[PDB]
């Protein structure tokens, strides 16, 4: 009884955590290709600026 | 922010071992990449670069566009795969508690005369002990299989 009683907590939280775990991936991924960008362009204008 | 809740929230079967190895992670290399990261766009020391180039109105330009707004890898909350499987999930693993463990001390509440139980009450709770019997005495075996390990059998040799 308390095996199967800790289960339904266990499962209702794993369950709520499968789609938290999903968005969060999405919003890291979405952050970093933004960040990635705009130091590329930087980079890129500071080094031309440099060498001129 | 359960730690060990985590680790020990699937059943007996060690199938879901690799599952939760591979979620756990996931959540921690996408929590490492976003602190690892500035949070800010970008410097574009517009400044000291229109005025270092050696062809004319070309920094300018490109600082202005690199400014505005540009394509990213992101992606929209259409594709609701792990939604979906959350409401099924509660629906056959944390609901199925609601009538098993619910269901599952009435043996102590039911008290217990077996100082006075009488053999024709198991017989009428149980016909299973008087068919045991009787097919026991048509084969012919009036032994007793282990009966005589944990109840001595007082014959006096």
């Amino acid at each position: 009884r308390i095996d199967s009683v800790s289960q339904l907590q266990n499962v209702a939280e794993t369950t709520k955590v499968l789609f938290d775990v999903s968005k969060e991936t999405v919003e890291l991924e979405s952050e970093a290709f933004e960040l990635k960008q705009k130091v590329e362009l930087a980079h890129e204008a500071k080094a031309v600026l440099d060498s001129w | 922010l359960d730690w060990a809740k985590v680790i020990s929230s699937l059943r007996i079967t060690g199938s879901t071992a690799t599952q939760l190895s591979s979620f756990k992670k996931r959540n921690d290399e996408a929590r490492r990449q976003l602190l690892e990261l500035q949070s800010q766009p970008t410097e574009v020391d517009f400044s000291h670069y229109r005025s270092v180039l050696k062809n004319t109105s070309v920094i300018d330009k490109i600082e202005s566009y690199v400014k505005q707004y540009k394509p990213v890898k992101i992606d929209a909350s259409k594709q609701l795969q792990v939604i979906e499987s959350f409401e099924k999930h509660a629906m056959t693993n944390a609901k199925e508690t609601e009538s098993l463990v619910s269901k599952e001390l009435d043996n102590i509440q039911s008290a217990r005369p077996f100082d006075e139980l009488t053999v024709d009450d198991l017989t009428k709770i149980k016909p299973e002990i008087d068919a045991k019997v009787e097919e026991m005495v048509k084969k012919g075996k009036w032994d007793v299989p282990g009966y005589k390990d944990r109840f001595g059998n007082l014959n006096v040799m």
